[PDB]
């Protein structure tokens, strides 16, 4: 499947420290968004050389999932510690600037671990994105080798494509039943 | 020129019963035509296949997850019926097509 | 990781019976196809009731993959004689119609297990996409619930980004060293 | 020993699967459904080969003689239930099955092939398996074939009626009737 | 219309009777075959070809297998026909193996 | 698959002491039987209350299977003794009578027990026959509960088709080829 992170099956939970938008730390769990779709994104490093304009894409566009009832939340194996720091440096210093997504650390890698995206010989995960459902349920695996980003507009794609198919099964009984009445000659 | 799911009776099915659930990427060229057709030809169109399933408390429901373009077509011409075959099924047939989205059908 | 498919790892080898696009059945391996990128792609059955549009989308578009020096290939659990009979039977009867693409045969499912893809209890592929390098090293991995198709842009920018980064990296030596006549006062 | 894990004697191993009926509909049925009933239950390797389908043509058009001796025939493959549903929609005349008197099982998981001991392990189908099972549910006769040799419905209704023959005169009361010396 | 074996195969051969290989035996019901033989001499553009698979050796040998046609096949033979309308499929000598088990032979 | 006997494997040697037609005791193994086809059949017991018109059937028309390159062989887990005693008692005294067919004696049920048809809690064969081409490779399995016989026509059937298929497996290249000649064009 994923390490642990099957389809179908309940997304693995987890309960770690994020550095939540308004700068604060919050100790959230995954079963903390049960009633909302969850965009749930891996990335490498915290302070790597790379333009991070793949992070920064999710945090402008977070107003589109918000519409969509889904939380985008990033992770990566740095320190909450270190995430604050990186969003307090300045895009003009190699920094990442403010978010509007939550940044979730993973020190002991369980979760990198869990959702089967630990790359082994570096202790970090490769760029994983999972979908996970308002009942807590994994329906996408998307990873990514390092170089290579992730686009909002096919994680929208994937997130309405879901809940569509969802909200076409809250159906009632027909009140029709075929017959010699409604037989085409 | 029939079909492989339904190869007896053909229904005028209401498409406000039918149950779409997967969303549907239609060539609006492939469904002008067909739209056409329908108007100049019935007999030309073959009947879509759709799925009867009972929930678990006796409940009937119709679902359609082929004919894409005729449904298409149907609804432009705003019809209240298609002809379609019913293939009676089981709540596991509908898993296949739905995934964690099948629902809990009473 | 995803069953048995590692990112950066060599992708699982296959030997398979597939429906080449002439009409044909021959013996082809992933190994078979080192020197061009592969995206290797399963779907759950054959002859279900869906307008097969996911997979028609891949063979219709089929050119675009072959000018990026890239073979795509379809997998299913079915035999390579339902493959056939799907490929003869027109669109117009809920059928394939003829592909520009082959049609892998995974009848003892090791191939969907290996990718990491087998839904167990129905003994089928859940809509798995592997990206695999002209080298044979997985590079992508995705996987969705039955419901929801692929893109064949998504697919695209991922095979086009990944050759991006593969031939910055045909490379010599710098011919320039810094010191005092390079600094910037 | 025996057959996989079908023995004769012990009951015929149950089976859930999804089935495509004769009336062209999807049922889940189980052998178990069919107590009270003879079961000609048999296993052919794969729809939609090149071979003319006579075996199971016959089995299809002779079903009457076997529902008169209160027997259901039962076929199966490793085939989904969608290709069993397109096989028969197939007309014979472009190489289908048409259409049939007696339910095709699907067995994608590949498990009931191993339960009967009739999965031919390298290819993941089914040998030309033919099981018979008592209105007890229990496995009286086992019959496998090499793929190329195919299964007579006159043998299977002679074993089908011998076996029902044995079984009728096993429904006996103590007897009336002593000897003197 | 067109066989669900070679739909989207154009080439129709006309393959002698004498070099298909058809190595299962056949349970044809006369009244089918005389029925076809009719059909034959009135319309010959009725009949489909048959489907034969065109397996090659482990030296390069053409083998050509009828496995299907039974009742078709049967009515040629009848009107001892030279040859019969056929489609060629190219196949593998592991597809043969589905169909002769331990009767396969080692094609060269 | 058989306890032991694969579909499409070689059928399980065994070497045991056999009753010939003869009346002769001969230690007799089925790789002796390489070169031809071997119906090889179980039967529970020798000297039961049964007419044993299913052995005598296969005997009497042994002829038929020699016609066809093929030996019929019988077996019990009955010793060689017993199987003398058997074929010497004359019908009318329910015996057996004398056999066209070898005896084979299987004291150590091992015979049996590779062909997956011991009866474990009564330590006798089931009605299994099993069907064995010219290379020693099992083509056939048939076993029936005690109750219930075996057909000689249905033996022949199966030993004929296996046969029919094995022959049309003896083929040299076709000395023909499509192309342009060969091709019919559109009418």
């Amino acid at each position: 499947s994923s390490g642990n992170a099957k389809i179908g099956h309940p997304a693995p939970n987890f309960k770690a420290t994020a550095v939540m938008p308004d700068g604060q730390f919050k100790d959230i769990s995954l079963s903390d968004y049960k009633g909302k779709y969850v965009v749930f994104f891996f990335y490498p490093l915290d302070f790597t050389f790379v333009c991070p304009t793949e992070i920064i894409a999710f945090s402008d566009r977070a107003e589109e999932f918000k519409k969509l009832n889904s939380q985008v939340i990033g992770a990566s194996v740095d320190s909450h510690f270190v995430h604050l720091a990186w969003v307090n440096t300045p895009k003009k210093q190699g920094g990442l600037g403010p978010m509007n997504i939550p940044l979730v650390s993973d020190p002991k890698r369980t979760i990198a671990q869990d959702y089967g995206v630990l790359k082994a010989d570096e202790g970090i995960s490769f760029r994983g994105l999972f979908i996970i459902d308002d009942k807590g349920i994994l329906r996408q695996i998307t990873v990514n080798d390092l170089p290579v980003g992730r686009s909002v507009d096919e994680t929208l794609r994937l997130v309405q494509a879901f809940q569509f198919t969802d909200k076409h099964g809250e159906v009632s009984p027909a009140g029709w039943k075929p017959g010699s009445d409604t037989i085409k000659p | 020129p029939m079909s492989i799911h339904s190869g007896a009776a053909v229904h005028n099915v209401p498409l406000s019963v039918l149950i779409r659930p997967l969303p549907s990427v239609l060539d609006p060229a492939k469904v002008q035509s067909l739209v056409d057709t329908i108007r100049e030809d019935p007999d030309s169109v073959p009947p879509i296949d759709v799925l009867w399933i009972k929930g678990a408390q006796g409940g009937d429901y119709f679902y359609s997850f082929g004919g894409c373009h005729r449904y298409a077509a149907y609804q432009q011409l705003q019809r209240e019926t298609i002809p379609a075959k019913l293939v009676q099924s089981t709540l596991s047939d509908l898993r296949v097509y739905l995934g964690a989205s099948t629902p809990d059908l009473q």
